[PDB]
């Protein structure tokens, strides 16, 4: 995977590619790596795919209950603290590497978190196998006082660098923008630069091509009346 | 500890027609998760209407091809410019590979051309020298993805004639060069989609009695 | 222990099990009965690590006998085999798993059918017309694949079983000291005293 | 692989499968595991394909040279011994080869088993490869010296089928040979898929399998 | 030694036009030894179908477990479980064994009885969901199946056409895997009828 | 079989319309110790070739001597040593590639990654890579070590394929290389600010620039960053 | 990492680099290694970032709870809590921490807590991978009762050299001044300290 | 290979050697003769690693046959045994030692005495009235210690040998497929075809 | 071990401690680590004593034979012979050598040859286990074209600190001055350098 986070004037944006792998094989060509913790707190995960989901759903569940208990909108520092303490407890055996970003009554926030429980603060971050390809773009083009449109461009450019140059990354670009005083906009498949070309031939078979031994109706309905 | 071997990825594919043969391979070269080159030729014209590709560890692949090209040159010197037949080239390559039985060339080798009756020929090798003539063969990273497709679409395996219901097979009708190239292109496009080490470009070498022709096609660069 | 065979014929299930018990380089016993009656119409043979086999078999026997008394009813071979499988599947993720493979031969009095179940130490269950554990199948399954019919008599089943043991005795490096053969049918369980 | 060979009244039968594997992946559906060293000598292949091909083709060179020097065909015994001596040079170097040298010479029909350890055994019947145990089961129960050429060819064919069915690393097709005093005779390539269904119906065997 | 390749087996699922298909081989082995040619790997809980590859004891165990859980779901909810919901249940159940997992590759297939939308999904052994639009593969010939499905598949196929495509993807992938084969079954699933077909294939 | 002791990090390079550019920093690291600060890792061979080397420095100095000896040997009984029979980049590379593969085949490798950059007799650009395994490949952009991961992505944005080479000028190419070297200084812990850059043009020849520094660096934003999560002061 | 804490006339100053590495890759070049566990009690962290963050968070919790019950804790008390965690969990931790704080009674104090979980009170302390290269410089140039400006220069020059030789150290030099006056954060960029 | 026995009686030496040859889990042959005639009145049986055994035995056979032709004279069993020992003692410090254990049974025509020598792969030679290699001695030496006399006939020696094989067949886990028995006396070497 | 060589106006000075350890035991506390391979070409040895002695002996043989044929060798030539041995036998050696010599043409020169067998010409060089602790001090205090007295003080102060922090270093400080005037041996005892 390739993931990034970029801060800007009035908020923060995260982005990710859409490839998942079993070794050198691509399991899913359009995976969703942008996860929702709360409405305006989104995280994006690399490493063990099930761990990034499970840990996100768990903390998101507890965050929702916390938000209900306190009658307040959830804060990113809460999600951060809850995640790192959970991950630290399992000593890196939960292979979740996350970029956590969001807006809350305190302002806009951007953090990274590693599987062992260490956290970092930044204006621009990158995680996953394509982190170096993405960070090269971020170090080249990032500046202070970015606009929303400049930041989405920078973030998606950083993901593309990963898509093209990292074998562990590919397919499409997902984005989520979190601006202060606004609803978060999740832009699923913001970019689609890897559409498969038309095949040369149709491999639709003649009906009767496959040899059959037995046929039978499968009863999926419940036991019937009368 | 020093590891003398490496994996440069790539995938190759040879198909034997009735009076032609093709040897195709992608042009991507890699180590781990990085791309070295998007266009690094892998299939070579070795002379005498024979094409060759050694897929796996590129250093060993380049060395083997280089040695076989040399073997062709010395075959001409030693035997009065006689044409090296495809079967003779195959047996020669076996002995090149087995000379390193205890420190092998880490490659899956395929050659293609025409036999002495003018018919299409493909020979396939393992890293230590076992070889055999075949009709169809995919080698390298995405070999396991492509071969089953070729069993189905070239040799019509598990295909029967409608109406008979498994009693009568689909007859083994021959394929044209235009039909074969379609199967090659679809094979690599499909492999590119599901294999991370396959992509960038596709280079096909076609062998007929008229000589060796090349065709290049773009592949996905992600 | 080593070799345990099973075959399901028309009206019965036949189990054959080796008699040898080895400790170090010495054969301590050549008449060991590697089986336990779980119920009047259900027999279980077993093979695996020393000590674990008998402990597991007797534990299963106790549980089925307890069920029989509690309900005044004999569990079907299928029900018993499922119970046994679960105990092994539970066992494999324990601190110290029980390394036992079993064949369960039973006659279902309800359906009037013989039934043979093969279960390995992982809890891998399969119903079969004939089965074996360990290396026994490598030698015998080719003979069974060839000669086996589902309408075979008990006598024909014993003859085919003799042929399997003869092949084992010829091609195995291991002296397993012959087999004890037991038949499971509608009338219950009996031992073939001459084999 | 599965290979077998046995002597009988009318010579020796030789039968092999044609599968080749690279791990769990089936690399080849049809690989030739017999070598025609000369019109009266055959060699089976089991183990490392490269080792089998290289050393048996080298045996043929050495067997051919014997004919030129002596003006006479090499014996099966002597050919098997040359091969076993080659294996003994690369003792413990990691070669993996199991072969049966089958032929007809002055002593009549001859059959020798030879492997990478240098082991060299004369015998009536042999079977090598991952599926040899399955083949032995059919062979031992149905073998006789008094077999007809037709029945003997079927036995070897049926024995490979048994192994191809049960052994995951054996299959593809069956290659048959019959060695006589006038030389060996090829009796064709038989697809296991088609052969299985045919044998099932005609013989009544494999009742447990549905078709 | 590797639990995911001791017994062998494959499962594949495909979407079509107002239909889905799921198929599996019938082999169960002990490494090289073939043991059973009747070991079906596809189960159903109401109208939701589940295919499971991997270690056979865990396949059997999980079937029994999801039968258990779906029967309780139905008693309490007073309705059959749907594919989208069942998928989440499978993911939950697998991840609760994160550090002592079932060695399996499950595949869900079915049609939502309300929306009528065809649905398939795959998982790794610990629960990560792969909700694909086109197809899902699992087993010892997953690489082979990826190659066949990726080249043979095309969207919006009709039931009787989808049957031929999925059957040929399975059969030819199985014939390049030593640990798969020995028979095959294909389920063709429509909103209110399901057909099950046993295929004729080579038995080696 | 050995292990590298004193090492040099990334070497980066790219093709442009009239030639090639190559660059590498002047550091000789001793593990995590930034031991030697005046190490030249770009080595010119004639006026048409520059060999950039990363990896073990002791092996680099050995290769440097092989090349120096190669020039001497080529001049022997060769009246056209400074003309038609001068050393070509393709000759120098193939020699090195032969040596590297032979050494790995004896299980005693030269622990390096090498990029040979130059311009041939016919004006064609030459740029090819070789390493301790004897693996060779060519591309419009090439980089070793960390450069492969961080520099290539940036350089490939300028020259993504073969057809972009004639469209790329020397000013654009040098700018991209210099920027890449800055990025490597930010992110490679085994890198230095001081570096060397060489341009081999088919018209203007070989320009060798020494004592270059990474400049225009962004650090000001660091003042605002506080704590690792919850800290405000 | 290169970290140090130095006592002087008016109080104590903490200093650190800003580089965090994962092998040879710099994961963060603007890290803040100066962490606050109380108003005027700060620490410098070295070793596992996960371990040192978890510890400092727990310590911050203990001192917050201490303050609520017993008032402002001493720098010695803070160092004891650090120690108790580092010592009792030494088998499962990799943390090398320097504690520094200001009282009006005890003025500036510095405690260092190396791997094993021992405690050592010192006039000044250095730690981290880069400290090895400045043992000689710091020993020769350190004086007691220096001025603030003298102490800032001492830390600047010292960490300048640590950064120069240690690849695991670098970036900016952060400092935190602890006096009666309050808490002053300082920062020094490469273009300033590299030319020393 | 596995079991090789030897016994020296009044006027002859009797060697018994197992017939089994195993490769993997399959017994390839059950009629293998693990012996070579070194000279008309000297027989050597052997057991050890596969391939090495026959190569070593034939190498020794060739050397003794060469000596016999060169001198037109049969070496004494003692001389042969010493030659064999030296070759093994030379072998054990080689790059790849020959892992072969042997029994040398010979009749000395000069002294008119049977002689049995036991030599292991290290080159450890001992003259004995009865001997064995590997685990064979663990089962058989107690019987031989009890029943053996030096004035035994060849028939009595065979009967005591049968008793040793019966004990092996009972207590060994290994099926060695019976033994080939050969007698070495004044008249030369002959095989007992019924045993 | 703590060893260094420093160029200055009139030539070059080599310096070293005198401690040799076998683990924590001091096998020799008065070792002479300054070894002569030619009249005015000396070396400082670090690493395996067996290896460095064997090498320096071979080098002394080569330069003696060189001199008989071609006259006085250069310091560069001496360093090349050291290198050729250290580089070609790197798999079987553990030697870190500093070469220092005086010519009238080239004046004072210093070459360092670390583990791998690379060569580096420098104004001054430091090596040995104790060198790590004085990288910062030496970098800050070294100047070019120092006087003899300034250079002696620089080496004395530097090795004083190396000895202070490194347990593998200690004893006396030996020095060898290489100028046109000749060859001067110096020695400095603990009571002198410890109080610096
Ligand atoms: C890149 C694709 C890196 O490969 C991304 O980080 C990606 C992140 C991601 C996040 C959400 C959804 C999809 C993808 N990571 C993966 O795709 C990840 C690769 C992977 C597999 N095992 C890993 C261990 C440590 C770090 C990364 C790992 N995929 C998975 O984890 C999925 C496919 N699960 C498995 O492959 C399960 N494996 C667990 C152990 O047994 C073998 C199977
Ligand atoms: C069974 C199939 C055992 O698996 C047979 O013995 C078979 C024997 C055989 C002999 C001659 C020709 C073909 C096959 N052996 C193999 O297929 C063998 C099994 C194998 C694989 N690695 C091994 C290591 C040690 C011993 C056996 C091993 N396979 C091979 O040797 C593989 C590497 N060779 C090929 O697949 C040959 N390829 C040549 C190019 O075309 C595709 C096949
Ligand atoms: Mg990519
Ligand atoms: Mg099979
Ligand atoms: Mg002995
Ligand atoms: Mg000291």
């Amino acid at each position: 995977t390739t993931i990034v986070g970029v801060k800007f004037n009035n908020g923060v944006v995260i982005a990710a590619d859409t490839r998942s792998t079993q070794g050198p094989i691509v399991a899913d060509k359009n995976c969703a790596k942008l996860h929702r913790i709360s409405p305006k707190i989104w995280c994006a995960g690399a490493g063990t795919a099930a761990d990034t989901e499970a840990v996100t759903q768990l903390i998101g569940s507890n965050i929702e209950l916390h938000s209900l208990y306190t009658s307040r909108e959830p804060r990113v520092v809460s999600a951060l603290q809850m995640l790192k303490q959970h991950l630290f407890k399992y000593q890196g055996h939960i292979g979740a590497y996350l970029i956590v970003a969001g807006v809350d009554p305190t302002g806009s926030h951007l953090f990274s978190i590693h599987a062992h429980g260490s956290t970092d603060v930044g204006y621009y971050l990158s995680l996953g196998s394509g982190s170096l390809a993405a960070m090269a773009v971020l170090e080249s083009h990032w500046k202070q006082d970015l606009t929303k449109e400049e930041a989405i461009k920078l973030a998606s450019d950083a993901i593309q660098a990963g898509i093209w140059n990292d074998l562990g990354s590919g397919s499409n670009v997902d984005v989520c923008v979190m601006e202060i005083g606004k609803d978060a906009e999740y832009l699923r498949n913001y970019l689609t630069p890897n559409v498969r070309e038309e095949k040369q031939k149709s491999y639709k078979f003649p009906r009767g091509t496959t040899a059959v031994l037995k046929e039978s109706i499968v009863n999926i309905c419940d036991i019937q009346e009368e | 500890q020093f590891n003398p071997y490496g994996d440069n990825g790539g995938t190759i594919l040879g198909i034997a027609g009735e009076d032609f043969a093709v040897l195709a391979g992608d042009t991507r070269n890699i180590t781990d998760y990085s791309i070295n080159s998007r266009y690094e030729p892998k299939v070579f014209d070795c002379g005498d209407n024979i094409v060759m590709s050694a897929n796996g560890f590129a250093a060993d692949g380049d060395a083997l091809v280089k040695r076989f090209k040399n073997s062709v040159k010395w075959y001409h010197f030693d035997h009065n410019d006689k044409k090296l037949s495809i079967n003779s080239a195959a047996r020669n390559i076996q002995h090149l590979l087995y000379s390193r039985r205890f420190f092998p060339y880490y490659v899956y080798n395929i050659i293609a051309g025409l036999d002495e009756d003018g018919k299409g020929a493909v020979y396939s090798f393992d890293p230590v020298g076992s070889y055999q003539r075949e009709q169809c063969r995919a080698g390298g990273a995405a070999a396991s993805l492509i071969m089953p497709f070729l069993d189905n679409q070239v040799n019509f395996k598990n295909q029967y004639e409608p109406g008979t219901n498994g009693k009568v097979k689909k007859p083994l009708k021959y394929l044209s060069v235009e039909e074969v190239i379609k199967l090659v292109r679809d094979s690599f496009t499909s492999a590119t989609e599901r294999h991370i080490q396959v992509g960038d470009g596709l280079e096909i070498l076609i062998v007929t009695k008229d000589g060796v022709r090349k065709e290049f096609y773009e592949l996905k660069r992600d | 222990m080593d070799i345990i065979l099973g075959i399901r014929v028309q009206d019965s299930v036949i189990l054959a099990s080796s008699k040898a018990v080895t400790r170090g380089i010495s054969v301590l016993k050549d008449s060991d009965d590697k089986t336990r009656q779980l119920s009047p119409h259900t027999l279980m043979s077993f093979a695996g690590e020393a000590g674990d086999t008998v402990q597991f078999a007797e534990y299963i026997q106790a549980n089925i006998q307890l069920y029989s008394i509690r309900e005044d009813y004999e569990l079907s071979p299928q029900a018993v085999s499922s119970f046994v499988r679960q105990e092994l599947a539970k066992s494999i993720r324990s601190r110290r798993p029980y390394q036992v493979n079993v064949l369960i031969g039973g006659y279902d009095k309800k359906k009037n059918k013989p039934e043979l179940y093969q279960i390995d130490y992982l809890g891998t269950k399969v119903e079969l017309p004939y089965g074996a554990h360990g290396y026994s199948g490598f030698y015998t399954f080719s003979l069974l694949d060839h000669h086996y019919r589902p309408d075979m008599t008990t006598e024909e089943g014993l003859d085919l079983l003799k042929l399997c043991v003869q092949e084992l005795e010829k091609r195995m490096p291991m002296d397993f000291k012959g087999v004890i053969v037991k038949i499971v049918d509608k009338d219950g369980i009996r031992q073939v005293d001459d084999f | 692989t599965t290979t077998l060979a046995f002597k009988f009244q009318h010579g020796v039968i030789v039968a092999v499968d044609s599968r080749a594997t690279a791990g769990s992946y089936i690399s080849s559906l049809r690989m030739n595991k017999v070598i025609e060293i000369n019109p009266y000598l055959l060699g089976t292949m089991s183990g490392c394909a490269a080792d089998c091909q290289y050393w048996e083709r080298l045996l043929a060179k050495e067997c051919r040279l014997y004919y030129l020097r002596n003006g006479e065909r090499i014996s099966v015994s002597a050919a098997s011994k040359l091969l076993s001596n080659m294996m003994l040079q690369y003792r413990g170097m990691g070669l993996s080869m199991g072969s049966m040298i089958c032929g007809w010479d002055k002593k009549g029909p001859g059959l020798y088993y030879v492997d990478d350890n240098g082991t060299r055994l004369s015998g009536q019947m042999f079977s090598t490869g991952s599926g040899n145990t399955y083949a032995y089961g059919v062979l031992d129960s149905n073998y006789k010296w008094d077999l007809s050429v037709e029945d003997a060819l079927y036995l070897g064919k049926r024995s490979i089928l048994a192994a191809a069915h049960r052994d995951a690393y054996s299959g593809g097709s069956v290659n048959l040979y019959h060695v006589t005093e006038d030389g060996w005779i090829y009796h064709g390539n038989h697809d296991v898929g088609e052969l299985f269904w045919k044998v099932k119906e005609e013989e009544g065997s494999f009742n447990n399998v549905i078709g | 030694s590797d639990p995911s390749s001791i017994n062998g087996g494959i499962v594949v699922a495909m979407t079509g036009k107002d239909c889905v298909a799921i198929a599996c081989d019938l082999r169960l082995g002990s490494q090289s030894l073939g043991v059973s040619n009747k070991f079906e790997k596809i189960f159903h809980y109401g109208h939701v179908f589940l295919g499971i590859t991997g270690l056979a004891t865990d396949v059997t165990t999980l079937n029994e477990m999801f039968r258990y859980k779906t029967n309780l779901y139905k008693l309490k909810e007073e309705r059959a479980i749907e594919p989208e919901t069942f998928t989440q249940l499978v993911s939950s159940s697998l991840y609760e064994r994160r550090f002592g997992p079932y060695f399996v590759g499950p595949v869900v297939a079915g049609i939502n009885s309300k929306s009528g939308k065809p649905f398939i999904a795959g998982f790794d052994l610990i629960g990560c969901i792969d909700e694909a639009k086109d197809f899902i593969v699992s087993g010892t010939a997953s690489d082979q199946l990826f190659g066949m499905c990726e080249s043979l598949y095309e969207p919006n196929l009709e039931p009787e056409d989808l049957f031929e495509t999925i059957s040929q993807a399975l059969l030819n992938a199985a014939d390049r895997d030593a640990l798969s084969g020995w028979g095959a079954v294909v389920y063709i699933i429509k909103k209110d009828e399901v057909v099950k077909r046993y295929l004729k294939m080579r038995q080696d | 079989t050995q292990q590298p002791i004193v090492t040099g990090t990334s070497v980066i390079s790219m093709k442009y319309d009239n030639g090639v550019i190559i660059a590498a920093d002047n550091l000789g690291s001793y593990g995590s110790l930034l031991r030697f600060n005046g190490v030249e890792r770009l080595i010119p061979v004639g006026d048409n070739t520059v060999v950039g080397i990363s990896g073990d420095i002791s092996d680099m100095q050995h290769i440097e001597r092989l090349l120096k000896d190669l020039v001497t040997e080529n001049a022997y009984d060769n009246p056209l040593a400074d003309a038609e029979e001068a050393l070509e980049p393709s000759y120098i590379f193939e020699y090195l590639a032969t040596v590297m593969y032979q050494r790995r085949s004896k299980m005693n490798p030269l622990w390096n990654a090498i990029i040979v950059a130059g311009v041939q007799s016919n004006g064609d650009q030459f740029l090819r890579y070789v390493n301790l395994l004897g693996v060779t490949y060519s591309s419009p952009t090439l980089a070793t070590g960390f450069g492969a991961h961080m520099a290539n992505p940036l350089l490939r944005k300028v020259v993504d394929r073969e057809s972009d080479i004639p469209k790329t000028t020397v000013q654009v190419a040098e700018e991209a290389i210099v920027n890449a070297m800055r990025v490597l200084y930010y992110r490679d812990a085994r890198s230095s600010r001081n570096f060397s850059l060489a341009i081999i043009d088919k018209n203007t020849g070989l320009t060798f620039k020494k004592n270059l520094q990474v400049e225009n660096m962004k650090w000001d934003f660091a003042k605002d960053i506080k704590g690792y999560g919850t800290q405000k002061i | 990492t290169s970290i140090m804490a130095v006592t002087f006339k008016d109080g104590v100053i903490l200093g650190a680099d800003s580089r965090t590495t994962t092998g040879a890759y710099i994961a963060n070049r603007v890290t803040d290694k100066l962490t606050r566990v109380h108003d005027k009690i700060w620490c410098c962290r070295s070793g596992s970032a996960a371990d040192t963050q978890a510890i400092a968070d727990i310590v911050q919790y203990h001192l917050e709870l201490y303050t609520s019950q017993y008032g402002t804790p001493s720098t010695e008390t803070a160092a004891s809590v650090f120690k108790e965690l580092c010592y009792e969990n030494k088998d499962n931790l990799t943390a090398g921490i320097i504690v520094a704080g200001y009282d009006d009674k005890n003025k500036g104090e510095v405690y260092t807590i190396p791997l094993g979980g021992s405690v050592h009170k010192l006039p000044y302390a250095i730690a981290g991978s880069g400290s090895t290269f400045i043992y000689g410089y710091c020993d020769k140039n350190f004086r007691e009762n220096m001025s603030k400006e003298e102490t800032v220069d001492f830390i600047k020059h010292s960490l300048s050299q640590a950064i120069k030789w240690d690849g695991s150290s670098g970036g900016v030099i952060r400092m935190v001044v602890l006096t009666a006056a309050g808490v002053e954060r300082l920062i020094f960029y490469p273009d300033e300290y590299e030319q020393l």
